[PDB]
């Protein structure tokens, strides 16, 4: 705060300190499940790894990437910057400006 | 087990990320005028914007 | 079903409130005058020299 | 007066306001922009 020098009002406005918080939660369970009859395991499956396990791990990896994309895309954006396909650069300059006026650091963007 | 969070500001605003989207000026139905093979036939219509995005 | 009594953990992971950089104090002519006490009315008089005409 | 009495008016402050060299400025957050204050445009004194 500020006050006039030599003002006969000798009252100081006390500042206040407020600490904030937000919670991060573990909430989803991503899985890939398979079932094979004994006939399929005995006869149809030749090598288990590249015929069963690797597709399963790839499936989980892609589902995780989908999870991340839904996180990014469903985020609460107050307004969306519209890119004019004839003049696209001003939109990205606008985006940079929006994150600059919000005092967002310029690294790790 | 997975968890995700969007980090917002202390007053509730979200300023750490920015979303941009292409503008669409018009849409068209891909394929133009068409005729059904049978009376009870079905066709899946595809619509594309002026940028060619499937909308 | 099963009920478990657990804490509420608090962490700091480096999310700070965003604040601006300070640049204006360095660009302004600061403290060419100091002896403000010891001058009446807390005022220093700056003299602008004379310009004449022919 | 008394020590417990409220702070009285400083003669230095009175003389400082009489001289009229304390900078007054336009309200930054006012719209439309305010007119320039009277002191902000007072000429330099012919002497001292």
């Amino acid at each position: 705060n500020r006050r006039d020098l030599r003002d006969p009002d000798r009252t100081v406005i006390a500042s206040e300190l407020v600490e904030h918080s937000f919670g991060v939660t573990l909430d989803k369970h991503v899985y890939a499940a398979l079932k094979f009859t004994d006939e399929q395991r005995t006869l149809d499956i030749r090598d288990y790894t590249k015929q069963v396990l690797m597709p399963q791990v790839s499936a989980v990896a892609y589902e995780l990437e989908d999870y991340i994309a839904e996180l990014i895309e469903g985020a609460p954006y107050e307004e969306t910057i519209l890119i004019d396909p004839a003049d696209t650069v001003p939109a990205f300059i606008t985006a940079d400006q929006r994150m600059g006026e919000a005092n967002v650091p310029t690294d790790s963007r | 087990f997975t968890g995700r969070k969007v980090v917002t500001e202390v007053d509730g605003s979200f300023v750490r990320a920015v979303e941009l989207q292409l503008q669409a000026s018009s849409i068209t139905i891909v394929g133009g005028a068409f005729a059904l093979a049978t009376t009870t036939g079905t066709k899946q219509l595809k619509v594309r914007d002026d940028n060619g995005t499937d909308v | 079903a099963h009920i478990f009594v657990k804490p509420e953990l608090v962490a700091e992971i480096g999310v700070k409130q965003l604040q601006r950089e300070i640049v204006l104090p360095g660009l302004v002519w600061t403290n060419p005058l100091t002896d403000f006490g010891g001058s009446k009315n807390d005022t220093i008089t700056v003299r602008v020299p004379a310009i004449t005409t022919a | 007066g008394l020590i417990s009495d409220p702070v009285e008016v400083d003669p230095i402050q009175v003389g400082r306001d009489e001289a009229g060299w304390v900078q007054e400025l336009r309200d930054r957050e006012a719209w439309p922009k305010q007119e320039v204050p009277e002191q902000a445009k007072k000429p330099a004194k012919v002497g001292n």
